[PDB]
């Protein structure tokens, strides 16, 4: 309902505590805490239409992004840094990569991740879900088992949620790389990994299996 | 299998209905949008009155090949694109159709086109290539009152209009009518002369005031490697002409007893543009069971305008078509001395939008026949050599001033496909049109007679 | 000199020009031969000799620009528009200034 | 601008202008001649889709812009967004020019 386009760089706490109705397009890039406490608002961050950068090979948002969020969407054509989605309690986000300590202590929301993830991913993540595009099958070396599992997508209701988010990501973000994964879904879906909290396995309306 | 007029646009006398429909608008957008700047309101008004001769005259004045253009012009891209009525339910007027009709009746009349009295008479002028560009240039020059000869490599005249554009779209008698009108002017055409070893610009310099280089883009694109027709492979350059020869009666004296090329089984046509779609349609003409049109790029960015793609679509040709990046043909596999299949890689567009080919994903498409549609280009070295000293751009094409269409050499001009800048019959005719005034200015200067500026 | 009192806040052409333009147009009709009156593109742009601000080309680029939403496309439209011969008095005015340029961000 | 200035009334009222302004410079020049607000119609019409075919009095608009007829109105593809863009550009184009002249506003 109120959308504010901004070229440039956002300083710390972009969109902090934004409720629904508010949309922030940042064309350029942003600092730490994008979406800190997101509360139903939507934040988007993508490079300039004139930047020669390859979306998914560069950083674009900082650290502690979406810390403690409870609602809203966040879309970012690029990598996030450290402790991304830490404590996310309910925001949905698509991002093209991310630092270490990802999705830590997450208790809700969904987190798609278009690329490499760093160490200790998912540690302490008791609930929400994360998909994670992994071209080299390395997710296994970076993840933190203790409370979560990962499997290839099997049920297709999940396979669908993924696809749709990624389409949203594109839409907003106008992201090639993502646009391309969709162009080749069939073979590409094959490469994500559904990351699902142990304690949510049995609570979950549509089982994740079969 | 057979070549009836597929054009949706073609109109019977019923054209009267649409003529009345035309708003006959002031400072009409359609004319502004026409390359030759035809006075569409007036010719259309004319047909509305029923005086076909008047419209025909109006059409011919601006373009010498009014007939062919009416049939062929990608109007949506052109004059009809800015037709005001498009706002209406009925939609835009089919200006191309009315142009064809008015033109056709004129053909029936059999009137000859007279010369205007006189001008700086004419040191020999030579034009190379019998296509739209040269014919237009030659006719305008003759209107000026010069003696001109067009040297054509092939036995047939008309350029692509004759050679490649299908009979179902472009009847041969049409091209013949226009060439004859030009001929009445006294333009002389001689058929087995080539700009190459036989003819060169320096040779012409031996007595020749000016030259226009009309030869177009004679050859086709590369990947097939030595592949033979017997095996399967045919370039658009090879394929279209053979169908043309069998299909169009006046084109060659010899009857292609060989008959239409026998195309059987699945046919793969590679190309986005006009060329690919025409080959797809012509293929069914020669008995193809199925035709697949493969595009490197995405469906959205098909090069040909919708009317022509429509013809292939109605035809039931399948378009495997996805991602801006190239379904790109890696290799053709031949077994049994016949092409069994073509190997492709999938391609997809990145944010950069630069095309990417993903080697991991491959497609093996079975095909008995492959026709490569990619396009044409100049590459024949003796031809290029013929051209010296004239400067070539880093597109390896003759450089010309956009306005004058003059080459580095003042005496030599160029127009049409060779310029690489437009790929339509009406732009090619326009090129010749514009050139003619400039060659005229140049020659008259030789005469030591001025030309105004306004040109007319 | 010749008409009642009327303002003419900018002298313009005079007898000499008038003379000239009159005569040119006269040639066109006698010092040559003529079939019909041209079309005209006064009351409406045809792709004639009477130009107009809004002619198809520019319109396209505009529409484009503002649909695809590229400032860049916008920027070629304005150029299409700014590079013609003068058609309007502002068109006769350059803009020089004596300060040195400042960064857009400011 | 002048007269009002000459009578010392020129600060009492704001001046606005319109007429074919299509462009950044068109706007700057207007300002320097003294205007403070600029009116933009046609061009904003065109962005909502006018194709300049002049049949506004006729009620046959190819594009849903100047027409009361229903069927025709359904051909309309105007967008708040499109217009918003139009202004957005003009503006930036203006700031571009100013910074050229060394002025920051
Ligand atoms: C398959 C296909 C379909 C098309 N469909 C359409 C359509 O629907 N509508 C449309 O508007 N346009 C269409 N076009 C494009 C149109 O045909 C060309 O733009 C137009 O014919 C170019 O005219 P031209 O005179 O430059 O050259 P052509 O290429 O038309 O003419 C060149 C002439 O030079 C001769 N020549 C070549 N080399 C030499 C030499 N060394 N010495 C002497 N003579 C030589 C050739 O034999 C030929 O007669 C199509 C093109 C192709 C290939
Ligand atoms: C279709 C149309 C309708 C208009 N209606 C009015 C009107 O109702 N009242 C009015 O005061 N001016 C009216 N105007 C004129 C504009 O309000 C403004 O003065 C001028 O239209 C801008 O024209 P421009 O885009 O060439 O700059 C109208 C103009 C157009 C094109
Ligand atoms: S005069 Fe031209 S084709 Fe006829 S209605 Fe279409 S724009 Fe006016
Ligand atoms: S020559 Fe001009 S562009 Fe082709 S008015 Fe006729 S079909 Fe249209
Ligand atoms: S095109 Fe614009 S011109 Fe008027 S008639 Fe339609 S609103």
């Amino acid at each position: 309902h109120i959308t504010i386009r901004l070229r440039g760089t956002a300083g710390q706490s972009l969109g902090a505590f934004a409720v629904q109705g508010i949309k922030l397009e940042v064309m350029g890039d942003a600092n730490d805490y994008v979406g800190k406490g997101l509360s139903g608002g939507t934040i988007v961050v993508r490079p300039t239409t004139s930047s020669p950068l390859e979306t998914n090979k560069n950083t674009i948002i900082g650290n502690t992004v979406l810390y403690g969020a409870t609602a809203g969407k966040l879309f970012a054509a690029g990598q996030a840094g450290e402790r991304f989605a830490v404590r996310n309690s309910g925001a949905t986000v698509v991002v093209e990569g991310c630092g270490s300590n990802g999705c830590e202590y997450m208790t809700g929301g969904t987190a798609v991740i278009l690329g490499r993830v760093g160490d200790n991913f998912a540690a302490g993540m008791t609930g929400g879900m994360a998909y994670v595009y992994d071209l080299d099958d390395s997710l296994p070396l970076y993840i933190n088992d203790e409370s979560v599992i990962f499997q290839r997508i099997e049920v297709g209701h999940y396979e669908s949620q993924l696809k749709h988010l990624i389409e949203e990501h594109v839409t907003e973000t106008q992201s090639r790389f993502a646009a391309e994964i969709l162009n080749d879904w069939a073979r590409e879906v094959t490469k994500f990994w559904q990351v699902v909290p142990k304690e949510m396995l049995n609570r979950l309306e549509v089982p994740v299996h079969l | 299998q057979d070549f009836a007029e597929i054009y949706a646009r073609f109109s019977d006398e019923r054209a009267n209905e649409q003529a009345n429909r035309c708003s006959q608008c002031g400072v009409p957008f359609c004319q502004v949008h026409c390359p030759v700047s035809n006075n569409i309101p007036d010719w259309l008004k004319l047909t509305s009155e029923g005086r076909l001769e008047e419209a025909y005259e109006v059409s011919q004045a601006t373009n010498n090949f009014p007939e062919i253009c009416g049939r062929i012009c990608p109007q949506d891209r052109l004059c009809e694109g800015n037709c005001v009525i498009e706002q209406s339910t009925h939609g835009a007027v089919t200006i191309g159709s009315v142009e064809k009709y008015i033109n056709d009746t004129a053909w029936d009349q059999g009137w000859v086109k007279p010369r205007t009295p006189s001008r700086e008479l004419g040191l020999s002028v030579g034009v190379i290539g019998a296509g739209p560009a040269g014919l237009a240039a030659a006719e305008e020059l003759r209107a000026k009152g010069y003696e001109v000869h067009v040297y054509d490599r092939y036995d047939r005249m008309g350029g692509l209009l004759v050679y490649g554009i299908p009979g179902f779209k472009l009847e041969k008698s049409v091209v013949e009518r226009r060439v004859k009108l030009l001929a009445d002017a006294g333009v002389i055409y001689h058929p087995n002369f080539e700009v190459g070893r036989d003819a060169s610009l320096p040779e012409l310099r031996r007595k020749h005031v000016a030259v226009l280089v009309a030869t177009g883009v004679y050859k086709a694109r590369d990947i097939k490697a030595p592949g033979s027709g017997l095996g399967n492979i045919v370039a658009a350059l090879d394929y279209l002409t053979t169908s043309n020869k069998v299909s169009l009666g006046d084109t060659v004296e010899a009857y292609e007893n060989g008959s239409l090329n026998a195309a059987g089984k699945h046919v793969v046509v590679l190309g986005g543009g006009d060329t690919a779609m025409d080959c797809v349609r012509t293929a069914i003409r020669q008995g193809a069971t199925s035709v697949k049109c493969l595009y490197r790029r995405d469906r959205k960015n098909m090069p040909g305008s919708q009317r022509e793609v429509a013809h292939a679509e109605e035809e039931g040709v399948e378009f495997i078509w996805q991602a801006a990046p190239e379904g790109f043909t890696g290799d053709t596999v031949v077994t049994g001395v016949r092409a069994v299949r073509i190997h492709l890689g999938v391609a997809d567009a990145t944010g950069r939008q630069t095309p990417q080919v993903i080697e991991g994903s491959e497609f093996t498409v079975q095909a008995d026949l492959v026709i490569k549609a990619l396009g044409f280009e100049p590459e024949d070295l003796p031809n290029a050599f013929d051209e010296p000293e004239l400067k070539v751009t880093r597109w390896g094409t003759l450089l010309v001033d956009h306005r004058t269409k003059m080459t580095n050499m003042d005496g030599v001009f160029a127009a049409g496909d060779i310029v690489r800048g437009a790929s339509l019959v009406v732009w090619a005719i326009r090129d010749g049109r514009d050139a003619a005034e400039g060659i005229h200015a140049y020659a008259k200067a030789k005469a030591e007679a001025p030309v105004a500026v306004a040109a007319e | 000199e010749h008409f009642p009192a009327m303002v003419s806040r900018i002298s313009g052409i005079g007898l000499n020009g008038i003379q000239k333009k009159v005569l040119e147009q006269h040639a066109t009709a006698y010092n040559e031969e003529v079939v019909a009156l041209p079309v005209g593109g006064f009351y409406r742009f045809r792709k004639s000799g009477d130009r107009h601000g809004w002619e198809g080309g520019v319109i396209h680029t505009l529409q484009q620009a503002v649909t695809n939403d590229s400032y860049t496309t916008f920027k070629k439209y304005s150029e299409q528009v700014n590079k013609r011969p003068p058609m309007q008095l502002r068109d006769l005015l350059e803009l020089r200034s004596t300060k040195a340029p400042v960064p857009v961000d400011e | 601008h002048q007269v009002l200035t000459l009578n010392r009334l020129r600060h009492r009222v704001r001046l606005r202008t319109d007429g074919g302004l299509k462009t950044g410079r068109d706007i700057v020049i207007a300002a320097m001649l003294g205007a403070e607000e600029f009116g933009i119609g046609t061009a904003s019409l065109i962005a909502m889709g006018c194709i300049m075919v002049r049949q506004c009095h006729s009620n046959t608009c190819p594009v849903g812009v100047c027409v009361q007829d229903d069927k025709l109105r359904q051909k309309f593809v105007g967008t708040p967004e499109k217009v918003v863009n139009l202004f957005t550009f003009l503006a930036e184009e203006v700031r571009e020019i100013l910074a050229g002249l060394g002025f920051r506003s």
